[PDB]
């Protein structure tokens, strides 16, 4: 019913490999040749990546911005109202970005001011410039 | 035939 | 099997059911009821049974019905017809047993038999046994033919047939009760041996010799289930179908490793196109942190705008530094996965040069079991008679096979130094022409009703012919003489004053350098009493080695012996010989094989007989007056002794069906 297991013959495998006095050699030749191909295509961008990560040497430690954990609070002093009109100017609808932002605000208090101070911090010609963008 | 095959 | 079945099994027969050659001669019982089948059936497999329990009488009709029960005994004109098949086919009363009726007052019918090998021997004593006038032409100065054995001194060595393959069926375990023959059963185990030298490894061994079978069963798949067997008009041989397997495993060996590779660069891809992407965020991590920095000099107080710009920055950047967090788990992921394909890669080769070298002493070993180079055997038939392979342990002759065809030879006429040049055959009968071997112009003519020709395949192949048939043989005769395949292997036999090699083994190789010296001195033999070594060359280095004298040969024996064994614990041996089948004029090779473009149906070709054309024209149809036996002739047992048995044993119940007729058809 089928070769014994370990044992590769398909019927187009057959018909390839004998197709004519050396088409034997020429099927086992156009493999050593793809072989080498690949192979040295593989030291090549072996080469390559070991270049870029030289280049991302050290990581980003020299960059990094200690945490800030600071406590979510529910009174909006002026001060915050203002950081949040700019934060929509330059974040738009993006709620957690704003949150980060103000720092002592959470998601939903963002979408709270969005609906509460709409009225009085024209919210809807501060999106509409941020689209406009 | 195969019968002598060692 | 025992019991009444068990001797149906030991003479080649179906306990069970009625055979093509019992519906011919018993048409009335199979055509019948399924009663009388199965009391037939008895019958039979009871007297066969009779037989065996004591095969050094003859088994009379009288003695047979003595030990029949009821209902069996009820119709004697059944256990007639039956044992007189039985007797007449040879399945009871063949070869060497004490006649209680001594010998018919006169005889006939004459028969001139072609060759005294085993063939000839067995339908010689089965046609006198008939009550027949026989006499036998022997070319040689020796009975046997192909059955040679060299004897001097003590030592004792078969030159030829050797190997009793297995008693369970085989009508010689029937002679080995008859005749004195000292039966030894044979160790399977070989160890190997390169070309150093020094032991191929059980690690490799075992798994080159798997590796073969593979092979094996994978041409057999190429020949049945793909049906690959005909290319270029050519039939495909077995060598080239090795060959073409060989390589479709070469090319998925380097198909596995193009994936396997071209894996990796999909992935070390990947990589690169995320440190590149890692590059750039570093790139803009460095900037805005940066622009941070700048923004958070601005010392306070600052207007909400100012304050903001820091702000801004800081979630700008810790933001970006969550993407290269979550980037950098990615390499990781990605980086250990490089390491995981590099670290198990698939198969450096299919076979190396010393892998390759031992898998050619398996080739050896198959081009020895055939007699010849692969590229000659059939690939759909090269193993057409497997079905019909003897059970049980391969025994040999240990006193030689040689006493087997003389025992034959026993009480009759056998002409020896008489090569047959011409058979004459004619409508009225026959004429065979011989001459004396010795004083080759001094003639003989022989009268005789029918001919039977045993003369080998090789011979019978002779171009110009050896021996003349007048008139020619009819062309599907002679075309099934060229397809069929007539192989060759010689034997080295060494006689040495001392055991030097390992006593309980029986068989070790010696693994050759090249595909093209494979054959060449490969298997060594331990087997007789004597301290004697048999040193086997078959494949393509068989033909080669006849232009090659012995010296050279026994030099290139001590050589391999050396090597293995130690340079000063082997001796010079005694006394040495060495065959040439090929070389040899009443051979002309060793035995049969399937040739590829030949089929098994040629071998009943073989065995067909011819019928002259008529005397007077418009005259009857003639008798049959050429029959043929022989190694070459039997189907279903080529290429061995029990083979040309049983052939003999066929022609002779043939011959005599044909001029004494058959009384057991009513
Ligand atoms: C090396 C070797 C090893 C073998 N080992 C085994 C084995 O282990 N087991 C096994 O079962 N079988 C074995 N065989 C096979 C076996 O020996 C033969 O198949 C068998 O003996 C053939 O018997 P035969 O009567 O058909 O032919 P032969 O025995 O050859 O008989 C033919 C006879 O005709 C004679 N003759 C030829 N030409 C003429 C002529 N012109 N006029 C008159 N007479 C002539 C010959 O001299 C010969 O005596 C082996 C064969 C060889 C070569």
């Amino acid at each position: 019913r089928k070769p014994p297991k370990g044992m590769f013959l398909s019927q187009e495998d057959v018909e390839a490999v004998s197709a004519n006095a050396t088409a034997a050699t020429t099927v086992l030749r156009q493999l050593d040749m793809e072989l080498v191909s690949v192979k040295r295509q593989i030291q090549n961008i072996k080469q390559t990546n070991s270049a870029l990560k030289e280049k991302l040497d050290g990581g980003i430690e020299p960059y990094r911005l200690p945490e800030v954990i600071q406590k979510c609070n529910a009174r909006w002093t002026t001060e915050e109202q203002l950081l949040a009109v700019q934060a929509i100017r330059k974040y738009g609808r993006d709620f957690q970005a704003i949150s980060d932002v103000i720092g002592n605000k959470s998601v939903v208090q963002v979408k709270n001011f969005f609906v509460n101070y709409r009225r009085r911090f024209n919210i809807d010609e501060v999106l509409q410039e941020w689209e406009a963008e | 035939p195969r019968l002598y095959l060692v | 099997p025992s019991g009444v079945e068990g001797a149906a099994f030991q003479s080649r027969l179906p306990h069970d059911r009625m055979t093509s050659q019992e519906a011919a001669c018993f048409p009335d019982i199979i055509s019948g009821p399924q009663q009388t089948q199965k009391v037939f059936l008895f019958i039979r497999n009871r007297t066969l049974q009779l037989w065996l329990d004591n095969p050094k009488i003859q088994l009379t009709f009288e003695a047979t019905l003595q030990q029949l029960e009821a209902p069996y005994n009820s119709d004697t004109v059944l256990v007639h017809r039956v044992h007189s098949y039985l007797e007449r086919h040879g399945l009871i009363n063949f070869g060497i047993y004490k006649r209680i009726k001594p010998l018919p007052t006169k005889k006939t019918g004459k028969v001139i038999i072609i060759g005294s090998g085993v063939s000839g021997l067995a339908a010689a004593r089965q046609l006198q046994s008939f009550g027949m006038d026989v006499t036998l032409l022997e070319a040689r100065d020796r009975v046997g033919g192909r059955v040679a054995t060299f004897r001097k001194g003590n030592y004792v060595a078969d030159l030829g047939a050797m190997v009793v393959t297995g008693l369970g069926g085989n009508p010689m375990a029937v002679v080995s009760k008859q005749v004195n023959m000292e039966l030894a059963k044979i160790k399977q185990k070989c160890p190997l041996y390169e070309a150093n030298g020094q032991a191929v490894p059980k690690e490799k061994d075992e798994m080159v010799e798997q590796e073969f079978n593979r092979l094996l069963e994978a041409t057999s798949y190429l020949s049945h289930q793909l049906d690959f067997n005909v290319l270029n008009n050519k039939p495909v041989s077995l060598g080239q179908a090795l060959e073409v397997v060989i390589q479709l495993q070469e090319k998925h060996v380097k198909d596995e490793q193009i994936e396997h590779w071209k894996k990796i660069v999909k992935t070390q891809e990947e990589l690169k196109e995320l440190l590149n992407k890692m590059v750039n965020l570093k790139e803009k991590i460095k900037e805005l942190h940066q622009q941070y920095k700048e923004a958070s000099e601005v010392k306070p107080p600052r207007d909400i705008t100012a304050e903001f710009l820091v702000k801004s920055k800081h979630r700008d950047l810790t933001a970006l530094c969550k993407e290269y967090d979550e980037l950098a788990e990615t390499q990781g992921k990605l980086e250990e996965k490089l390491q995981e394909l590099e670290a198990n890669p698939p198969s450096d080769v299919y076979l190396s040069s010393r892998d390759r070298q031992i898998l050619d002493w398996h080739f050896a070993n198959l081009e020895f079991a055939n007699a010849t180079p692969l590229s000659t055997l059939s690939l759909k038939h090269w193993d057409q008679d497997d079905d019909f392979e003897f059970t049980g342990s391969h025994l040999t002759v240990r006193n030689g096979y040689s006493c087997v065809p003389v025992a034959l030879a026993e009480g009759l006429d056998i002409k020896l130094n008489t090569a047959v040049r011409q058979v004459r055959y004619t409508a009225s009968g026959c004429e065979v022409i011989a001459v004396n071997t010795r004083s080759t112009s001094q003639t003989f003519i022989y009268k005789c009703d029918a001919v039977l020709c045993t003369l080998p395949l090789g011979v019978l192949k002779q171009q110009p012919p050896a021996v003349q048939f007048v008139p020619p043989l009819p062309e599907w005769k002679t075309s099934a003489v060229q397809r069929m395949g007539f192989g060759n292997l010689n034997k080295v036999v060494l006689c040495f004053d001392r055991v030097f090699w390992d006593p309980s083994v029986n068989l070790f190789g010696h693994v050759g350098s090249t595909t093209a010296s494979r054959g060449e001195l490969f298997l060594f033999w331990n087997l007789y009493k004597a301290p004697i070594l048999l040193a086997l060359v078959a494949g393509e280095a068989a033909g080669i080695m006849e232009n090659i004298s012995d010296d050279v040969i026994v030099g290139r024996c001590l050589a391999i012996l050396k090597g293995i064994f130690g340079s000063s614990a082997v001796p010079q041996p005694k006394e040495t010989v060495v065959s040439r089948w090929r070389a040899d004029p009443w051979a002309r090779g060793s035995y049969s094989y399937v040739a590829a473009g030949s089929s098994g149906n040629d071998y009943d070709l073989m065995a067909q007989p011819i019928t002259p054309g008529p005397s007077i024209p418009g005259a009857p149809q003639p008798i049959p007056r050429l029959f043929f036996a022989g190694e070459h002739t039997i189907r279903n047992y080529p290429a061995t002794v029990h083979g040309a048995l049983l052939s003999g044993l066929r022609e002779a119940g043939r011959i005599a069906d044909q001029f004494l007729g058959a009384m057991y058809t009513l």
